[PDB]
């Protein structure tokens, strides 16, 4: 059957049970409404990964096709983060965290922090004396 | 084979290098040390540890 | 695009795929991502093999919610809350004695530790029997007796045992042990000992029983009362009968030949055709009781490997 | 923030009573369950409000004891287990999900039915259900639902 | 790294320190002339300069085949302090 839902801006999307089965915060609602934490963008780039990653046994470790599928900026993996989050999702979750684990591998604290966009002088000392074991 | 070696040290301890055949040393595991009764096969305490950078060596233990 | 925004526990799957390196550098960053360097669910598995690192440093680990530890031949002499150690083995590392209060003085309970080839005094054994010993005797007994639950229990090779150290072999009051392995006190092993011994267990998957020498008449079918006992475990003998050792073994269910060891030549070979049904012996080598068996042993895989 | 719940309490309780509502507040509640994160004291005042809740219910069960409390009852506890249901189903990520009463919603409405069911109205919902029983022995049957009720839960 | 001679090998490469600089050249590979000299195994050949010469060597316990488990008992030990030809 068609389900149909109600994105934040006012648009009219089409899903199905089985592009749907995967998710558990929507699976319960197929079991219009609104959804102002997502918005359209995320609504197809969701659909479409679920389209084309619905069938599956119940480099990195992880398919080559995410390496190209994820390459966007930091504000849209925040926003895919947040709904990932919001939405308990699995198979998403594992994967951009698994993304962000690699990315995060052997890198300076300066750049770490400034692309975080987020302790010092004071106990960097000590921490680094209790630190060289590793 | 078994091999011999003087049993001198500085302190209290004796120890002595031995060596064995290419062929039995499949059976000796990198992972858990021998012991007692379990080297038997060779013919010749416990099988201490090895060598770091060799892969063949026998210490074995002597109590008082 | 500030990243301190979200909550802990979708930090904490960040965190549940690094290693040691990155593990401790992301650390010194901010104070939030301090505290959720430490959490229990991070830390569960962790294996630092021959990393020579003092016992101060293992104390603040074990004051970091671990689950496992399996550390081999590290170097830790120099000199809290009880902790939840369940699987933690041992092979001998080089320890000094009196640094035992930081490892082992705060935890008793849960499935213990194993040793070998560790020399230590009788508090250490005191606080740890309210289980490998290999390489006082009151000590021994109370804590044979602590875990009923437990049934391996693996000694051999003590250096200090007594001849009126064996006669509490036979003491040791258990009825659900499975498997054991006791050897090596052939100058000191009393042969009317093993008779109550097998007596007492009602049944032993697994016991060796080697390193006899005396060869008693009542032994030699003393042991065999029951099927779930059966084994043909022998080495180290002097005054055997020769290609006629089917004789104890009158029905026997499993495929054990244990028979290698000191003989003379040409019976080796002869012994086939005492036990034509049973096939030979391929490999000989004691795999009870081993700390580590390469290391996904128990379930149990670091995560935290250094390597 | 804290001032959103003692206007949004109504939503839950109007649940309780059986009538149409809007589409609408699953939603608008289900966004209040995470944007409560400060974000903890929460399992406390929905404590206290189950517990006075059920207390002011429990008040109005004196006057029945046979055949009319057992309707009663069984009614009270459908509608009560229905808003366990709806709490349950509309709530279940800010409760134990960080580390750790039970801190489950169906779990701690269980807990509380049963340790305010000790209360002296036990025995007199055993001797109705009893007596009921004897009566349908005697001959006569009647509705089985009333007291199926009170075996289920 | 390898070296196929027994009784001259490099000291760096004994120890598993398999990039070093100009350590052969500071390590008379038979000036004895006899059988006096300790021409032994890959870890016999250490064990007898152990036995015969016994803080020392600073940063020692970061080699491959530096073990924290041995026992206690132009040639110069520390590789970085040798002199040129």
């Amino acid at each position: 059957p068609s389900i149909k839902l109600q994105s934040s801006d006012g648009e009219i999307f089409e899903v199905d049970v089985e592009i749907a089965k995967q998710s558990v915060t929507i699976k319960t609602m197929l079991e219009p409404v609104p959804l102002p934490n997502v918005n359209a963008a995320i609504l197809k780039k969701v659909i479409q990964w679920c389209t084309h990653h619905k069938d599956d046994p119940p480099t990195d470790d992880i398919p080559v096709w995410d390496q190209e599928f994820l390459k966007v900026d930091q504000g849209t993996l925040f926003e895919l983060i947040l709904a990932a989050n919001y939405l308990d999702i699995k198979g998403l979750l594992d994967v951009t965290c698994k993304t962000v684990a690699n990315m995060i591998k052997g890198k300076t604290p300066e750049e770490i922090r400034k692309t975080f966009n987020i302790f010092t002088e004071e106990e960097e000392a000590q921490v680094r004396k209790e630190n060289q074991w590793c | 084979q078994i091999y011999y070696s003087d049993k001198y040290d500085d302190e209290e301890f004796e120890y002595r290098h031995v060596m064995l055949p290419k062929d039995i040393a499949k059976l000796v595991p990198k992972t858990h040390l021998m012991s007692e009764s379990e080297w038997r096969n060779l013919g010749v305490w416990v099988h201490y540890m090895i060598h770091e950078p060799e892969p063949h060596i026998l210490l074995f233990r002597r109590p008082l | 695009v500030s990243w301190d925004s979200l909550p802990d526990e979708l930090l904490l799957g960040i965190f549940s795929c690094l290693c040691l390196p990155e593990l401790l550098k992301v650390s010194g960053v901010c104070k939030r991502w301090y505290r959720l360097a430490s959490d229990e669910s991070l830390w569960q598995t962790l294996d630092l093999t021959g990393k020579n690192l003092h016992p101060d440093v293992t104390g603040r680990l074990l004051s970091q919610g671990v689950i496992a530890f399996r550390c081999p031949r590290s170097f830790m002499d120099q000199p809290f809350s009880p902790f939840r150690v369940q699987h933690m083995d041992l092979s001998n590392s080089v320890i000094e004695v009196s640094t035992l209060h930081g490892i082992l003085s705060q935890c008793s309970k849960l499935q213990n530790l194993s040793l070998e080839g560790l020399r230590l005094s009788d508090p250490i054994v005191n606080t740890l029997a309210k289980l490998n010993l290999s390489g006082s005797e009151f000590a021994l007994q109370t804590l044979l007796s602590s875990c009923s639950r437990l049934d391996e229990l693996n000694l051999s090779w003590c250096f200090d045992f007594t001849e009126k150290h064996v006669q509490v072999a036979v003491a040791h009051v258990s009825e659900t042990i499975t498997q054991l392995n006791l050897s090596g006190y052939r100058k000191n092993l009393q042969k009317s000992d093993l008779s109550t011994l097998v007596r007492r267990c009602p049944n032993l998957v697994h016991l060796d029983l080697s390193d006899s020498v005396m060869l008693k008449n009542d032994c030699f079918q003393e042991f065999f009362q029951l099927n779930y006992l059966q084994h043909l475990s022998l080495s180290r003998c002097y005054d055997i009968i020769p290609e006629t050792l089917l004789e104890l073994g009158e029905i026997p269910t499993l495929k054990t030949l244990q028979v290698f060891g000191i003989v003379p030549d040409g019976t080796l070979q002869l012994l086939k055709e005492a036990l034509p049904h049973l096939q030979i012996n391929c490999s000989h080598f004691t795999t009870i009781a081993r700390p580590t068996i390469n290391q996904e042993i128990w379930g149990i895989k670091c995560r935290l490997t250094l390597q | 923030l804290d001032q959103i719940w003692d206007d949004l309490r109504a939503g839950i309780q109007q649940v309780y009573t059986r009538q149409s509502m809007a589409k609408s507040r699953y939603m608008e509640l289900y966004t209040h369950v995470y944007n409560y994160c400060v974000g903890l004291e929460l399992y406390k005042r929905l404590k206290e409000f189950l517990k006075n809740y059920l207390t002011n219910l429990l008040k109005d069960g004196e006057d029945l004891m046979d055949e009319s409390v057992l309707k009663f009852y069984t009614q009270q506890w459908e509608d009560y287990r229905f808003s366990s249901k709806v709490l349950n189903g509309i709530c279940a990520y800010l409760n134990r999900h960080w580390v750790r009463g039970i801190y489950e919603i169906y779990s701690l409405a269980l807990v509380t039915w049963r340790d305010c069911l000790f209360r002296p109205l036990n025995k007199q919902v055993t001797n109705a259900v009893l007596k009921l029983i004897e009566k349908e022995r005697n001959g006569e049957t009647i509705n089985t639902r009333l007291i199926s009720g009170v075996v289920q839960s | 790294h390898e070296v196929v001679t027994l009784w001259y090998r490099a000291p760096e490469i004994l120890l598993g320190c398999k990039y070093y600089s100009t350590a052969v050249d500071i390590w008379a590979e038979m000036v004895t002339r006899r059988a006096l000299f300790p021409g032994d195994s890959e870890i016999d050949q250490l064990f007898r300069i152990f036995r015969t010469l016994g803080v020392v060597w600073p940063g020692v316990t970061s080699m491959p085949d530096y073990k924290p488990s041995f026992p206690k008992w132009m040639l110069h030990y520390d590789p970085n302090k040798r002199i040129s030809a």
